[PDB]
């Protein structure tokens, strides 16, 4: 079956995304108001490039407990994730690339995530050039997927994977109570 | 023995001392304790989580610090990419005034080490590096300082207006101009016949800007031998600033 | 010929060290490990150099020790026989500047890395042109196979007593490595 199991893994998902941000030097070395604002928001993509990677196999039948093609928006994505063959190391820059992105509303760190970003692209564009060759080609196809993503929106998530869990609470504000407990 | 309105409120933005070593230690402590069935580190790789944390704290100081309150965080951090060596070592220099003596090396964990069982134990890269700054700690323990101008010094160093990029270049306009002047007073102020002593302690930056220099180098070859820790913050703090 | 040859082993000897030098991978190095490893890959580059260089050179009834003079004769010949060009060349001499074997080394893990993005470059260049990689590989190996027999003992009393006169090869190498500073 699927809600009790898919949820623990899928709530396993959310620690391990947020242990991984937690623990970026880059990160940890900011303020917990812009600390905050970042997981805020790309807490939803995060997650949803966990799963992909930990191959997460789920199927929910409906034979407020469903929207129609939003359940479709991720099982599409985590299909282009899969059909592309991702190793740790993209995955991890993946991850990168939302986690920094400089047009988040809130922000007041603009240039320092702008620089970081950059960086986040260059050992990026570095490792495809290690590994196979090319970088016209892979990039497209990268972009393709995070593409793919922007498109889930983190409601759907939340009412999907976590609401029998957390129930009746505010997604943003476990962030906070993450930011801070476990490590 | 009174100190300018402005040295008095600075150094309640002290980060204490025994509060500190509380926290790293025991976070040390807990890091060789952590259950990895690999990962050594050994020496050097918790010299480095060390050397982390100590950064880690001198960016709660400074961010818990009346004047570097105001001002934004964007500009923050480009103070902190540009000094976090040089604030770094002095750190461990004044350490070493306050509680280093003979051949005997303080770190922040309240732990101490022989002179001479360090560097005979360490690479000549490192000697060339750790003797240096002795010169410097020695050098100017003879010249009477302590608490007061230390501090006087850790803002002068956060706030070079030698920078380059910010709006609020005026901020640093000013402090690099109010706490060059506050500095000048507490001179002969609260001592006897230096005379030029002013002129001695804003010398010894350079001299401080350059033991920098020797000491990143050192960190980014040790990073390119592997031996530096995953997600260290200096290494990251060195590839923002070097590139 | 004894004043023709040594006067441009020096001109090989300072055409090599300057090569790597102003290598900026070596750049990043100590000097006291920047210099283990010049302490000896210097006779063998050296080598490499004056056969990129096609040096000959005779003998005469000049000094005894036959071992030593067959292998560095042996090796230049082996070398010319292989038509090795400018890139392979190249890239031969950095396999040989960087070993970690080298007793002393702080950094393994670095050079090991450099040995291997050597080795991966010059690959590369064989995919490029010459097919059959075993073979122009081994080949090439087999250059380097013959350094093994070279001492640099021999190779001072050969090419540099006779202008030195004493003053070693190991004062002279740490001027070099500081010198062009």
């Amino acid at each position: 079956k699927d809600p009790q199991v898919v949820c623990e893994a899928a709530s396993a998902g959310l620690l391990k995304t947020l242990r991984f941000v937690k623990y970026l030097p880059c990160f940890q070395i900011l303020p917990l108001d812009q600390q905050l604002v970042l997981v805020r928001s790309c807490w939803a993509p995060l997650l949803m490039l966990e799963l992909a990677q930990d191959h997460l196999h789920f199927e929910m039948m409906e034979i407020h407990l469903l929207p129609a093609a939003a359940v479709q928006a991720i099982k599409s994505f985590f299909f282009k994730c899969w059909s592309l063959n991702i190793d740790t190391k993209e995955y991890a820059y993946l991850k990168g690339t939302v986690l920094f992105n400089p047009d988040l509303p809130g922000l007041q760190c603009v240039k320092y995530i702008e620089g970081l970003q950059w960086r986040t692209q260059q050992i990026l564009t570095e490792h495809i050039r290690m590994m196979q060759r090319e970088y016209q080609i892979r990039s497209a196809e990268l972009n393709s997927a995070l593409f793919l993503l922007r498109f889930i929106n983190s409601d759907v998530v939340t009412e999907l994977f976590f609401r029998p869990i957390i129930g009746a609470v505010s997604m943003d504000d476990m962030m906070l109570e993450m930011l801070c407990a476990k490590l | 023995a009174s100190i300018p309105h402005l040295i008095l409120e600075l150094l309640k933005c002290e980060p204490d001392e025994p509060q500190v070593q509380a926290k790293i230690m025991a976070y040390l402590q807990q890091e060789q304790s952590n259950r990895n069935r690999q990962e050594k580190l050994s020496a050097f790789g918790l010299l480095c989580k060390m050397a982390d944390q100590t950064l880690f704290s001198i960016v709660e100081w400074a961010r818990s610090s009346i004047f570097f309150r105001e001002l934004k965080v964007d500009d923050q951090m480009k103070l902190l990419q540009n000094c976090w060596s040089e604030l770094l070592i002095l750190d461990h220099i004044y350490r070493q005034v306050a509680h280093g003596k003979e051949g005997t090396i303080f770190l922040v964990t309240g732990e101490h080490v022989d002179y001479s069982t360090i560097i005979s134990h360490t690479e000549v890269a490192f000697n060339n590096l750790l003797s240096l700054a002795q010169e410097l700690v020695v050098r100017l323990r003879s010249l009477q300082f302590d608490q007061r101008e230390f501090v006087c010094l850790k803002f002068l160093v956060l706030f070079s207006s030698d920078v380059k990029n910010l709006e609020n270049l005026q901020l640093v306009e000013g402090v690099q101009e109010q706490v060059n002047a506050a500095l000048l007073d507490y001179t002969v102020c609260n001592y006897p016949q230096q005379t030029e002593k002013f002129g001695q302690l804003l010398l010894r930056l350079p001299e401080l800007r350059a033991i920098s220099k020797q000491a990143e180098d050192y960190l980014y070859y040790k990073h390119v031998n592997g031996d530096v820790p995953y997600n260290n913050l200096l290494i990251e703090m060195l590839h923002a600033k070097r590139a």
